[PDB]
DNA sequence: TGCGAAATTCCATGACA
DNA sequence: ATTGTCATGGAATTTCGCA
DNA sequence: TGCGAAATTCCATGACA
DNA sequence: ATTGTCATGGAATTTCGCA
């Protein structure tokens, strides 16, 4: 069997809805598989629309094999197959309420979570100018099995901003009682 | 008056040939040679005479002395000419130059992608969705472009653009010409925020943004193709023209932008697959033995009549925009520092220092 | 199918090398190749795969090649490729040239004054007195020039600057380029009415008119430099710079353009008088010497890659104002007849018979 | 002594006044004393300025050693001798009652007086458009003293218009008759 | 060990306002 | 304180298929 | 019959929208 | 049915003044 490789399957899903920031309420994330390499593209709903706009966007850089999803109503479109199809990508659905990726992707999704939790609070309304830095941190975390980050795998070189200091990525006790009032 | 006079009595002066018999006449000085007789003005009047027949048709050199030697002679002639000639201010500031600048610099391809970005603005283009111009975005390792369409060549719109892009990434230099949109403080401000060094071209130098300027031919000409016989509608193609330049093969570099970014391609037509039995790891260690074997190119031969800048040497800059019936270069100036063979800095016009391309720049003639 | 189907058995096929192992997989006929394994698709899908590849980016013969080559392989591959590309229409009128003109001509000079006058407009100038455009007349023979002050680059306004020139003399021929005021049929009928056969530059082609062109340099650089430090009144220095530029000496020719048309210099600074002793028919015989055994320049050497026009080829004509994001050549058009090395007639894409300069066509690539 | 020469000599005088053309009513006549050449410029009035002006156009194309003239007002200012001045050009006057050239000279502007008088007839207020015509006929007329007409003198060619058939240069019969009337 | 032809490499030309 | 670049297609050169 | 220097010739460079 | 041109100043070459 062929080794794995980035752009063999991209992993995507919706967060949210978070609180309207800049007139935008979700965000797509892509995750490759091979890599954990991760783009953040704001949506103003979960919709077949606002999915093929972002993914236009991402496949004018790079097109992948395989696009990943549970059976979300804005996958599973006869629009959004269209699409796929039109560019020779193959969907692969996880069975409903049976959703499956890989360790890599699993735990990369739960960092995405967290990371953005812990910087809603204080601001829940600007996290749409936080997207970059965010993504650059995600993408430039190192990964204990694979010993390289993200950034590593998929440019095969060091970065020009290198995340040393880690995130609690735990809300400190003065963030969970504003995350309460909230 | 004095040396002439020693002259008509048959006493030697140096610079008189001997062999000619010097005269008076009509009350002037005057010898035989072998063109005719001609007039000897005494040394205090030649200025004058160099002066008067210059300022006919601010002539140069021959064409000075052909007037003067119609009438007068006397010693080294045309040494008195290139003396006026270095002083006119008229033919200094509006005559061309003949001297080519010095061969090309091929500066070294940057050593890793996001090590040095090149930028610039395309436009203004007919309009499409409300947009007019196109900021393009060239990797300097990999030549892989990012587009960005915008209604202005702004600061705004770069930094909005650019926010984007740095998602992925970010670079350690941001090369780009001194248009409005790169050189404002906010823009300085963004890229300080972010351990991005801005670096300038010379002014008015566009070749210096050659990575760029030799992207947006590409961008266009394919803009163009897939237009023909359709609405000038380019705001849909930008994401198809990326991707399609991308992937497109360098034949002299044997690699597409791509290939050079990511080490393999994506799912795209005619993917390449040589590398499939191999590891990541393994593809990422051709990918970096494939960057550092690029083929680079070399200074071209100097041409027959080049120059180049030396310290202390009065050169003169050309003006940007000279308006109708006015001289094309600046007053001489005095050469401070010479930081390449292509590039010094100059006590400016207006005694600023100003780091300029030679291209801009001629060498005051007659020193 | 059928070629694919002897060559799965072992049966040899002319272009297929024979030591290299045909097998089937997939339901593809395949190949291994040294770069690995390749598909062979059958003949009638090859044009599809060469169109798809081509499609991408528009890409030239390599470019276009190695992205079939990454999947594919079959005898002749350039060969398909380049029978594309010499089809696509969108290639062939966007992309640039890649060779350059043949040397150019350097034309007889005009055998006695008159014989040939060029003439041209420049502006618009700033206004002086009222004043925007200058008509210039430089005869060829002796490069005597005549600056007239005009309104407007006009018929009108030519015709009655010429009713005062033609005062002193009538030429044989007047070249001009194809602007508008030169082009209508009411100068066309002042010249008939004079016995004046008209000349004209082909279309967008300033070099054919060089001889005042470059007279026009002269005539600005000179009043740039009288301008110099005060305002553009160019209105009253126009006699000035006439009478200046017509004694200035050239330095090939050791003569000056008023030299050169009357034999002897009038009252002006620094008048020569070698032929003083001279009677006027004395005179009149060295100048007819003098204009015969004048300097005449050569065809320079050609370029190593330069392209001369034969008839029946398939050339394309440079667009003259292309828009932005269109294409920069027009269709291909067939050569009727050569005038000379630098000039052909072609059957235009419009259907009619065009007489242009080689400087405004490509030849067709990929015949 | 030197042989003659062009430009060594300018003769000039005012013809008119004749009937309005265009705003003109003079003509200033130019002829140069070795070729015979003639220049007409039409003035408004035989003053200073409009010598000045006249000759400005003249004098950019060839400035002569001597302009000589009558004892003419616009002539003989201080204005008129500043202007020749400034051009090294050097006036020569005749005696007062006594106007003095040369034979050929002479001979010239008697041609000229002539030719215009035979086409001012029937088109009286028109002779401003044929004074190029008028030059070319007198520049192209045939010298029986030097054999050589002033285009050949002055320029060593031969012209494209030469001019074979001569004006009678007489009123004829009818002409006399319209004169009278006029 | 050499041939004819295909394949690859070379590189002048021109355009990025 | 900064610096030209590279797709293009005929031509020149090298390699390939075969003996 | 030759030397050093002045004088002449050569010619690449660039601009005429 | 038409076609580049030539001022410019360092450099290369020739000529000059003298012996
Ligand atoms: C010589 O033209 C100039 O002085 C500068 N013109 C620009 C040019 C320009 O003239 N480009 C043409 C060009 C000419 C020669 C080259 F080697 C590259 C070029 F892109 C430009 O491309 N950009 O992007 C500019 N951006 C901002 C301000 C000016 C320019
Ligand atoms: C290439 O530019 C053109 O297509 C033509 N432009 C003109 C030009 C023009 O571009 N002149 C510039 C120029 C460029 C190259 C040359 F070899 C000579 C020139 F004068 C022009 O001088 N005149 O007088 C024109 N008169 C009427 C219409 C156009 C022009
Ligand atoms: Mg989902
Ligand atoms: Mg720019
Ligand atoms: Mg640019
Ligand atoms: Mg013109
Ligand atoms: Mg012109
Ligand atoms: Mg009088
Ligand atoms: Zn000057
Ligand atoms: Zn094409």
């Amino acid at each position: 069997d062929r080794p794995q490789k980035p752009f063999d399957k991209f992993f995507i899903d919706y967060i949210g809805p978070l609180p309207p920031s800049q007139g935008y309420l979700y965000v797509l994330v892509v995750v490759d598989g091979m890599t954990g390499f991760t783009w953040l593209y704001p949506t103003k709903a979960p919709s077949t629309s606002a999915t093929v706009k972002s993914l236009n966007v991402l496949t004018s850089i790079a097109i992948p094999k395989v696009i990943h999803s549970d059976q979300g109503a804005a996958f599973t479109s006869s629009t959004f197959a269209e699409w796929a199809k039109e560019r020779g990508i193959h969907l692969e659905f996880s069975t409903p309420y049976h959703p499956q990726s890989s360790g890599k992707v699993e735990r990369k999704n739960s960092d995405i979570k967290r990371l953005l939790t812990k910087l809603l609070v204080g601001r829940p309304t600007k996290w749409y100018d936080l997207l970059p830095v965010v993504q650059l941190a995600l993408n430039n975390t190192y990964s204990p099995v694979l010993k390289y980050t993200p950034h590593q795998l998929l440019f095969g070189i060091d970065s020009n901003t290198p995340f040393a200091n880690q995130d609690t990525l735990d809300l400190t006790r003065e963030e969970e009682l504003s995350l309460l009032q909230e | 008056d004095a040396e002439l006079d020693q002259l008509l009595q048959g006493h030697y002066i140096k610079g008189y040939p001997k062999q000619y018999t010097y005269f008076l006449e009509d009350g002037k000085v005057k010898v035989s040679r072998p063109e005719g007789v001609k007039i000897i003005p005494p040394q205090s009047d030649r200025q004058k005479i160099v002066l008067q027949a210059h300022n006919l048709a601010h002539t140069g050199r021959e064409a000075t002395l052909l007037k003067i030697a119609n009438l007068y002679w006397w010693p080294n002639m045309r040494k008195d000419v290139v003396k006026q000639l270095g002083r006119c201010q008229q033919c200094l500031i509006t005559n061309a130059s003949n001297k080519a600048s010095g061969p090309i610099l091929r500066p070294d391809r940057p050593q890793k992608p996001f090590d040095k970005f090149f930028i610039d603005y395309i436009g203004p283009l007919p309009p499409s969705q409300g947009y007019l111009y196109v900021l393009v975005v060239v990797d300097g390792m990999t030549g892989f472009t990012w587009l960005y369409p915008t209604k202005a060549p702004s600061t705004s719109a770069t930094v909005k653009s650019l926010n984007v892009l740095t998602s992925i990434a970010i670079p350690k230099v941001i090369h780009s010409d001194q248009g409005a949109a790169f050189t404002s403080s906010t823009f300085a401000e963004w890229a300080k925020e972010r351990g991005i060094h801005l670096e300038f071209s010379t002014p008015y130098h566009p070749q210096s943004s050659g990575k760029v300027e030799r992207k947006n031919s590409d961008i266009k000409r394919l803009l163009t193709k897939l237009l023909v016989g359709r609405p000038t509608k380019w705001y849909d193609l930008l994401p198809v023209v990326q991707l399609a330049l991308n992937n497109t093969y360098s034949p002299v570099l044997k690699y597409t932008p791509h290939q050079l970014l990511f080490g393999i391609d994506s799912n795209t037509p005619f993917a390449n697959q040589d590398t499939l039995d191999l590891t990541r790891e393994e593809e990422l260690s051709l990918l970096q033995e494939i960057r550092t074997s690029l083929y680079h190119p070399s200074t071209p031969p100097a041409s027959s009549r080049s120059w180049s800048p030396v310290v202390g040497q009065l050169v003169q800059e050309r003006v940007a925009r000279p308006a109708s019936l006015r001289p094309r270069w600046h007053k001489p100036s005095t050469v401070l520092k010479v930081l390449n063979p292509r590039t010094v800095v100059i006590l400016d016009h207006l005694g600023n220092n100003r780091t300029v391309s030679i291209d801009n720049l001629k060498p005051t003639s007659h020193q």
